[PDB]
């Protein structure tokens, strides 16, 4: 199942560290 | 296909194939040859224009590098089908890579990849000096190379190619001409057709090289 997922998902994608830093101080 | 710059994703892209070929010493659609006359059909030569006259003459240029055209057939499926009288060609100068470019008021010139259309530069194949259709197979022999008389009239004026009277002898369009016009044929091999889009490359680099330092 470890193979199967994974070519399933890059069928459709969805930097990720570029962006998950930006909300890291979201408040408001 | 991504948005012109084609690389290897995770979105698939249709791909319709389509076909080209699949004997010996028939002209099939593709070669790059002599046009041997009985003495070939030459360019003058670099270091010297930009090589855009027509000679058309004997000596060592017919064992050279120069003397070298390919025949493009317009249909881009099967274009490796044999060679009937009468469908035509975009002749080309593969050392430089010039159309044989023809306005025959003008001159027998040699233009770039503009003046290549269906009418200002395509030539044909007609077995008779007189005035007079298609199949998606890999051919019907028609034409040999050593074993054949072939005679050229442009689509576009209908004139015929014929030769004047270092040598300048030179091919022209007339309507009747002379005689003795009797376009022989031979194919250059692998690597001498190899050789010659070699040397097209590099000068269409180290000109691009030279041009660009300068400035």
């Amino acid at each position: 199942n470890a193979n199967v997922v994974v070519r399933l998902l890059i069928r459709r994608p969805e930097g990720l560290l570029a962006a998950m830093e930006e909300a890291i101080k979201i408040a408001e | 296909l991504s948005y012109l710059h084609v690389d290897a994703a995770f979105q698939q892209t249709l791909w319709s194939v389509a076909p080209i070929s699949s004997a010996q010493g028939y002209l099939i659609g593709g070669d790059v040859l002599r046009l041997l006359h009985g003495e070939c059909l030459t360019v003058p030569s670099g270091e010297h224009e930009q090589r855009r006259t027509v000679h058309y003459e004997g000596g060592a240029v017919s064992v050279h590098a120069r003397s070298l055209w390919r025949l493009e057939t317009l249909r881009v499926a099967w274009s490796g089908s044999h060679i009937r009288w009468g469908q035509p060609f975009r002749l080309r100068h593969v050392t430089t890579g010039k159309y044989l470019s023809l306005m025959e008021d003008k001159s027998l010139l040699l233009m770039d990849k503009e003046k290549a259309d269906v009418k200002s530069t395509a030539f044909t194949f007609r077995s008779s000096k007189e005035k007079l259709k298609e199949v998606d197979g890999m051919g019907t022999s028609e034409i040999k190379y050593g074993d054949s008389v072939c005679f050229i009239q442009h689509i576009g004026t209908g004139l015929w190619l014929t030769y004047q009277s270092s040598i300048q002898r030179k091919a022209i369009m007339h309507h009747e001409g002379h005689m003795d016009d009797g376009l022989n044929l031979s194919r250059s091999q692998h690597e001498e057709s190899r050789t010659a889009r070699v040397i097209r490359s590099t000068v269409f680099l180290f000109n691009r090289f030279i041009r660009g330092l300068d400035a």
